[PDB]
RNA sequence: CACUAGGGUAAACCCGGUGACUGGGGCUAAGUCGUAACAAGGUAGCCGUACCGGAAGGUGCGGCUGGAAA
RNA sequence: GGUUUAAAGGGUGCGUAGGUUGUUCGGUAAGUCAGCGGUGAACCUGAGCGCUCAACGUUCAGCCUGCCGUUGAAACUGCCGGGCUUGAGUUCAGUGGCGGCAGGCGGAAUUCGUGGUGUAGCGGUGAAAUGCAUAGAUAUCACGAGGAACUCCGAUGCGAAGGCAGCUUGCCAUACUGCGACUGACACUGAAGCACGAAGGCGUGGGUAUCAAACAGGAUUAGAUACCCUGGUAGUCCACGCAGUAAACGAUGAUUACUAGGAGUUUGCCAAGCUUCCACAGCGAAAGCGUUAAGUAAUCCACCUGGGGAG
RNA sequence: UCCCAUUAGCUUGUUGGUGAGGUAACGGCUCACAAGGCGACGAUGGGUAGGGGAACUGAGAGGUUUAUCCCCCACACUG
């Protein structure tokens, strides 16, 4: 269903942003032992946008890792502009968000995770609401999968066999 | 049976997901209205009507796009149910899917869609949204 | 299924059923 | 209820044109209402008899619910058989 | 001479207060007596009902697994 | 926005008001749609103008997006009249059952009494004691009497739920399948209300064998108002009448239609109608559900809104 | 055009008629046959409040209040 895309070398304009550090606890008979976990979001300012989770004993570590998965993990999203072409409601574990387009000057109406991911990705014209769990992990998921679930007017034609359907 | 053209909807929906190429509904002239909105704005890739004994059969032919294995249509949604009826005017039409979709309208001059029904000024109770 | 809950309801049925026990016979 | 195909064939006879006309409304009035008087004697000997009843009560709701409709359709009919069969009550 | 505000009378109602004495509850510390539950918590636990105990509780009858072991 | 497990499905039905209503033809115009007309200071929105600017003041364009009146439209909902058979019900046939109520009958076991044989213990526990026994127990044989429960089959099946199991009969009820039969939407749900509703408990009268709350005794313990042992009264049984509760649970309300595979299983002919376990899509916070959904949708009812106080 | 059903029945000029009187005016408004009227689409009773445009607030739906401003109502120590 993900559109995907292959190492990208040649786009190689992927600046990565960061979007939580947690530091977790395992328990053992010594003691108590901690990590450090690391949600990175790669984005070349357009349709390519990669996520990746990284973990490590260290905070650059674990944001290196991060960054390497979130590379070998892209998809593109079907962005015109600096708007979407519609309306879309996503839902991921207890995170639910939904995007809708707006004027060409409005900039982002959204703040932390999911304006970590529109920038990424791209877009500059867009309402977005949580209505959900503030999860970074799952805030991040459902974001890129409400990307990923939109359609250009071009596919919209192309799938209905049509050319203009009035737009 | 409650709602006819919500179960012609559901039964719709419930093919596609399955994946399944025809799908038999229980026919109705205003399922029959509807299939052939559908056929017009290129949903479903074909329809036929039986007339036998009973009130007849519409076998709908589905369209699935073979570059990418997805059917034309994405969402089915049923506006107004038997318990809350929805009727609004030509200036208040809905744009579905910002004008991506259709909203199937029922209107004095026929059953229609919400693009003619605005360029015609008829309102009346909507029926669906389809994208 | 953690079972305080239902422990909780436990002590104060039995609390009830206590004071209504003392309360009988008496007017 | 001491019923057999005679007596229901008797009764559809009686009430409803033709004797083949087990569907009527007033054939089943007819019907419901003789198993309803031989329900009742028998549990006024089976007082204890609690499947017995309720199923009395249902073969009265069917009752009721078959001379609604004879009051949604032609009241002139209703009129008929309940004179004839004495319900009211 | 009727009509009536207001006055007296009685009742009964409603709304409040106070009262010898006599009961729960919440919160804070921790004095005293035990160990009921959490592990098969050392008698599996819990639900309903009845009787009985300084207290947590115990026992009878039916039910449940939101129980091991088998 | 929710209700398997976080708060949240009524114990289960029947049913009043109410809410919703298969398909088709023809009317009507209540809902709905459209046109025209009337009506609706200051403040608030684009443009100016004046306050030296600005607050502010003021003018004009853009809001009237409610209400009322009057003309048309007829797709849908409503109302009226007619039609159809798929839903629903009635009939006929086949098959099936621990489904209900009532009357009869039976054997194993247990308790008591009487008689015969026989004498040093029996019973019980982790170990004991209380207890019963030379004024004759336990054990064994026969006679007599009474109450309660139904081994094997036996894990499935039936019922609205609670529940239903020895055999047999009578009287009822009902499910499922098909019909070349009949009626022709007569349907679904359901606040009130009514009925039924395990065990325990209450009243009156019978009965009273086993077991056994309370109670009494003997043990174990620092104590033991318990767990163990020996007794033992209500109760446990029947009839009638109250009461109306449960972890009354699938912790999952009732209808309707649709959507994958495997493995078993009951019934009348491959196939329904069931009854159990893995498991696609999908759903879910997860455990998990998954054609008997917790999936996809429609109708109606019940219930939830942090914990304690507090049912 | 607000809450309470831990408020379910209320009403005897009360509902209608005939006539008369009275009023600026119609009318049980008042005065001399029938038994009707209102009620789970919430009567009756109890509690609370002057009502709108404004104003504030929010994307909207909506919510809060009517201090100053404007309109309507009620009142002038208590009857
Ligand atoms: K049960
Ligand atoms: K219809
Ligand atoms: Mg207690
Ligand atoms: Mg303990
Ligand atoms: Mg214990
Ligand atoms: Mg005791
Ligand atoms: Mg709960
Ligand atoms: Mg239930
Ligand atoms: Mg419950
Ligand atoms: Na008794």
């Amino acid at each position: 269903i993900v559109y995907n895309r292959v190492k990208s070398t040649n786009d190689l304009e992927l600046k990565d942003r960061l979007v939580a550090i947690n530091r977790v606890t395992k328990v053992t008979k010594g003691g108590r032992t901690f990590t450090f976990a690391a949600i990175v979001v790669v984005g070349n300012e357009d349709g390519v946008i990669g996520w990746g989770l990284g973990k490590a004993g260290e905070v650059p570590a674990a944001i290196a890792k991060g960054v390497e998965a979130a590379k070998k993990n892209l998809i593109r999203v079907p962005v015109h502009n600096g708007t979407i072409p519609h309306e879309q409601a996503a839902s991921y574990g207890g995170a639910s968000v939904f995007l809708k387009p707006a004027t060409t000057g409005t900039g982002v109406k959204a703040g932390g995770a999911m304006r970590a991911v529109l920038d990424s990705v791209g877009v500059t014209d867009v309402l977005a609401k949580s209505k959900g769990s503030s999860n970074p992990h799952n805030l991040v998921k459902a974001t890129i999968q409400a990307l990923a679930e939109m359609r250009s007017p071009l596919m919209v034609a192309q799938n209905r066999g049509i050319s203009v359907e009035k737009v | 049976m409650t709602d006819p053209i919500a179960d012609y909807l559901t039964r719709l929906r419930n093919a596609i997901m399955a994946g399944h190429r025809v799908v038999s509904v229980p026919a109705s002239n205003i399922k029959k209205e509807i299939t052939k909105i559908l056929f017009d704005k290129g949903y479903i890739l074909n329809y036929k009507f039986e007339e036998n004994d009973s009130q007849g059969i519409i076998k709908v032919a589905l369209k699935y796009d073979l570059a990418h294995k997805v059917n034309a249509i994405k969402k089915l949604k049923r506006v107004s149910r038997p318990g809350l009826r929805k009727y609004v005017g030509y200036r208040d039409m809905p744009r579905v899917l910002n004008g991506l979709g259709i909203a199937i309208v029922s209107t004095p001059r026929g059953v229609m869609t919400d693009k003619e029904a605005r360029e015609l000024k008829v309102g009346g109770e909507v029926l669906c949204y389809v994208y | 299924p953690n079972g305080k809950k239902r422990k909780r309801h436990k002590m104060a049925t039995h609390k009830r059923k206590k004071r209504l026990k003392k309360n009988r016979h008496k007017k | 209820m001491y019923l057999d195909s005679a007596k229901k064939a008797e009764l559809f006879e009686k009430y409803g044109k033709s004797v083949k006309d087990t569907g009527s409304p007033e054939s089943q009035i007819a019907l419901f209402t003789f198993r309803i008087a031989h329900l009742t004697e028998h549990l006024r000997q089976n007082k204890k008899d609690f499947a017995t009843e309720r199923s009395l009560k249902m073969l009265v709701g069917k009752r009721r619910r078959m001379l609604d409709y004879l009051i949604k359709v032609d009241i002139e009919r209703y009129r008929a058989i309940i004179k004839e069969l004495g319900i009211r009550r």
